[PDB]
């Protein structure tokens, strides 16, 4: 495996990660928020997502700081994973036209 | 903080009859809405989840249906065991509510 | 195999405290809730706070007086609720209740009935009710046992420690000098009495006394 | 230190400071225009990183002119920022895969 | 703009016993409300901050509750000192309001 594929696979595995225990803590960030609707676990997962994919209906989003703090790192990590596949794409491409061109 | 809303707080209905429990969100809860029995001396018995969800343990005489703010309870064909005190209870919106109760009484 | 386990009573002078216990068996996850819930006599449920025992954090009623401070012991699988400074307010049966963070209650303990007051506790006493010598039997025969004299609530009383549930009544105790009051009544064919035993079983929790006592017919 | 690292860092940098100062002024644009609700810096904080991300759930938004100028501005500088990170993952990755090949 | 209720507008509650105003919102304003007093010629001082939170100086005594629409500053046990002008004023959209208020009488 090269670089660029490893740490695509890498940021894939550390973005699940992210996803889950980003649900985890929106939950446990907005208990206790009066009106906060991200305090269950299946939505939560499906807020995670629709935030990492910068989708961002606003079904549902976060009220308190930390579930703030939460959704932010979330994002980023959904921004940086998806930004590394591309990255990791136009390298295998990049490669791919030397040997076209006999390089 | 959602305000759930049980009326009639007493139904009384006829042995083997239809009977319907109305709980009225306070605003729209999608179906984050669960039904809880009390018999006498007794602690509550989650009926229906999500609104119509069946929990398996509970008789096929249970329904609920219902979205948003109109939710319902049913039980198609009432016998005695079914005496006792019917709550709803949400989880769209922290904090978790309850309603104020209904009584069936044959 | 009982998920919730609560003590049935606890008995607190005005101004005192009390920790209530809620041991959990069963599958646990990470991701577990336990919820307390309070029911005060012929009102309905009243949703007071929640923990996650993983993580230790709790949230409470702000629309109710705080009186109560949660804790859990990993170890230990058991929630506390510190309910403290009481009044009879606080007089309640306390419920906790296991959500698996997916928003509905699906196991309950038995509860346990907080009575606040200064009254000191009393076993009740228990008594026979077998027929008088000149009253005819019809197919069915109505025994009973009287648990008067007895503080604070609750009692529990079965019949045949439980293998007896047909044909049972047990009256709302009466409260009269600080000593509640109530009997149980049992209904079984004329046939099998008192030729097939019949007893009653009255257990107190807040005195830790459980006793039986026989139907046997007058000598 | 390599060019496309220092662009990137020098972008983060100049996010943050986009995110701040677009905070402060958009609080600044938004008050005045009755039913406004980005006016108050904490939430607007919050509002000026959903709006970098292109998250964009629409729990908030300006209403203003001058709101909208200062949101067009968060966007562009979120989206350029969140492209010259990718720009220079994608100039390692290149680099990484010429010298895995002996070039 | 948002209009404040705080309904009744007096309130006679008897010393030491538990005291509740009610502030409506004519439109959900999330937990964006806050509450003042203001004794006989003194200036408006701060109890309650987005709906719930203590400030620092004021009694324990002094607590909020409500989210949306619906909220309510309670004190448990009243004394004299009590007795002043409850308003509620929201921040929730532009421009700020404020509430009628509520004369704590005992
Ligand atoms: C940093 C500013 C302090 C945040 C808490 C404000 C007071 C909370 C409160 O009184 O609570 C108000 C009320 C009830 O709890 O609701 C709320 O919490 C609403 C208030 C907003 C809470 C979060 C705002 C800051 C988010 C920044 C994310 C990082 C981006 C980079
Ligand atoms: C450019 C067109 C002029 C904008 C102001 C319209 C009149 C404002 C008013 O009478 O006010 C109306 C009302 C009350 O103030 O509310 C409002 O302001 C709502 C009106 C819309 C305000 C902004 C619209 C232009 C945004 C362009 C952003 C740049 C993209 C590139």
């Amino acid at each position: 495996s090269a670089l660029h594929w490893r740490a695509a696979g890498a940021a894939t595995v550390l973005l699940v990660i992210v996803l889950l225990a980003g649900s985890y803590l929106a939950v446990l960030a907005e208990r206790g928020a009066p009106g906060a609707q991200l305090i269950t676990y299946p939505r939560a997962l499906w807020w995670s997502v629709v935030t990492a994919t910068t989708v961002g209906y606003g079904d549902l989003y976060p009220v308190t700081l930390w579930g703030r703090c939460v959704a932010v790192v979330v994002m980023v990590a959904g921004i940086t994973s998806f930004g590394l596949v591309t990255a990791a794409l136009a390298t295998w491409f990049v490669g791919r036209e030397q040997e076209r061109r006999g390089h | 903080d959602i305000l759930l809303t049980q009326s009639p707080a007493i139904l009384s209905v006829s042995p083997g009859e239809r009977v319907s429990f109305s709980c009225r969100a306070s605003q729209s809860i999608g179906t984050d809405i669960h039904w809880y029995q009390q018999r006498t001396n007794g602690s509550p018995r989650l009926l229906i989840k999500y609104a119509s969800e069946s929990i398996s343990g509970i008789p096929s005489r249970f329904s609920g249906s219902g979205s948003g703010t109109d939710f319902t309870l049913s039980i198609n064909s009432v016998e005695s065991e079914d005496i006792a005190n019917y709550y709803c209870q949400q989880s769209n919106r922290w904090p978790f509510t309850f309603g104020s109760g209904t009584k069936l009484e044959i | 195999q009982v998920q919730l386990q609560q003590p049935g009573a606890e008995l607190v002078k005005p101004g005192a405290s009390v920790k209530l216990s809620c041991k959990a068996s069963g599958y646990t996850f990470t991701s577990d809730w336990i919820h307390w819930v309070k029911q005060r006599p012929g009102h309905g449920l009243e949703w007071i706070g929640e923990i996650i025992p993983s993580y230790g954090r709790a949230n409470y009623n702000e629309k109710i007086q705080k009186k109560a401070t949660l804790t859990a012991d990993k170890s230990s699988s058991t929630a506390f609720m510190q309910l403290s400074s009481l009044t009879s307010e606080d007089s309640a049966v306390y419920y906790c209740a296991r959500e698996r963070g997916d928003g509905y209650f699906a196991v309950w303990g038995a509860g346990t009935t907080v009575t606040v007051s200064s009254a000191k506790t009393t076993p009740p006493s228990v008594y026979p009710l077998a027929p008088g010598s000149a009253a005819q039997t019809n197919s069915m025969v109505t025994l009973g046992c009287l648990v008067k004299g007895y503080f604070p609530e609750p009692v529990t009383v079965t019949w045949n420690s439980g293998s007896l549930s047909s044909g049972v009544h047990t009256f709302p105790a009466v409260l009269q000098s600080d000593l509640y009051t109530l009997s149980s009544s049992v209904t079984v064919p004329s046939s099998s009495w008192p030729s097939e035993t019949v007893t009653c079983n009255v257990a107190h929790p807040a005195s830790s006394t459980k006793v039986d006592k026989k139907i046997v017919p007058r000598d």
